């Protein structure tokens, strides 16, 4: 990505909410699973779609 | 359909283990499948078909 | 009924086909809710086609005839002595098929 | 009381007894309570029967309740 | 034998669903339903004796009120052991 400036913690990185959903994406299958939600992978696949 | 096994087998190779009948296992495969198409197992199962 | 309610896990218990067609409701009550009344009332059709259907076997075929039957009979449905006419125009189909379904109708006992 | 409102059929009493009390059509269990056992008795037919089970369920006959039904 | 059979299958459910109110030429993609989980051969649907005796026996029971045994021995032509049945199993449900 870009890089841009920030008021946020020494800790903090700003991540955007787009990439943020692709990166972490095998975990929102995952995590969608055991909430039970999604009855199917590619049923969590879609939801994320 | 040879699941779980390295081959299937056909009306008559199934046949000669269980027992010879023809339209018998046809009918009894015809009624499984009917089982399986009940909306209280095939609810997951109908998520497959735009697969 | 009513009492179905109570009934929803005996009206399964040592059943048969019953179950099987107990699937049939469920579509049918599926279809009861799409059709906008109350999905409960489909026992009554299913157990009125026990006593007007029940009693014997049917062979069901897979293809086209059920097509040809399904066209027939939207064809004959609104047929009433002096409306082929009416028929052709508004299923898009020649006189010979109109036709062949009032042969369909006359011929039947 | 959890028992006044139940139905007579929380009692598991006997055949005899289950038949004879669907004479006088007693559909609670407050309904016999307040019901007397110089009364019940006319009916043929249950006298042995009875004291042991609603003893058993902290129970007796004769007792007065006010507001019965409550609906 | 199977054209005439859809047939009457067809108008027997479409005159039911009259009855019922609902709209008749929604039949025909029930008996397409019929079809689509049941296709392939011939099966034998004779009677489904379980939910007929089951109502059967709920007319039974909700014919008696009281005491009306004999009728219901003379009407439904059942002995009074079958009552007893009856009303335990009406009994179970609460």
């Amino acid at each position: 990505s870009v890089i841009t400036v920030g008021y946020l913690r020494l800790h903090q990185c700003g991540l955007p909410k787009k990439m943020a959903l692709e990166l972490f994406k095998p975990f929102i299958y995952g995590k969608l699973e055991l909430r039970g939600l999604a009855t199917t992978i590619k049923a969590a696949k879609k939801m994320v779609e | 359909f040879g699941i779980d096994m390295n081959t299937d087998y056909t009306l008559e190779e199934v046949g000669k283990q269980f027992d010879v009948t023809r339209e018998r296992i046809r009918q009894i495969e015809a009624k499984a499948l009917r089982k399986l198409r009940h909306p209280s197992r095939s609810e997951v199962l109908r998520s497959f078909l735009d697969d | 009924d009513t009492i179905l309610a109570h009934l929803d896990n005996p009206a399964e218990d040592t059943s048969r086909f019953p179950a099987l067609l107990a699937e049939l409701n469920d579509l049918l009550r599926g279809e009861l809710s799409r059709l906008g009344v109350d999905p409960a009332h489909s026992l009554e059709i299913v157990v009125a086609i026990c006593k007007h259907l029940g009693g014997g076997q049917v062979y069901i075929p897979r293809g086209q005839a059920l097509d040809s039957l399904i066209r027939d009979l939207r064809i004959w449905n609104d047929f009433n002595g002096r409306n082929v006419s009416e028929l052709t125009t508004r299923y898009g189909v020649t006189f010979n098929t109109v036709y062949k379904a009032i042969r369909r109708m006359r011929r039947l006992k | 009381d959890p028992i006044l409102l139940r139905p007579v059929d929380d009692l598991e009493l006997t055949v005899r007894s289950a038949n004879c009390l669907k004479a006088e059509a007693i559909h609670y269990i407050g309904d016999l309570v307040q019901r007397t056992e110089v009364e019940l008795l006319k009916t043929p037919n249950s006298l042995t029967e009875i004291k042991d089970v609603l003893a058993s369920r902290g129970l007796s006959l004769g007792m007065r309740l006010e507001n019965w039904p409550p609906a």
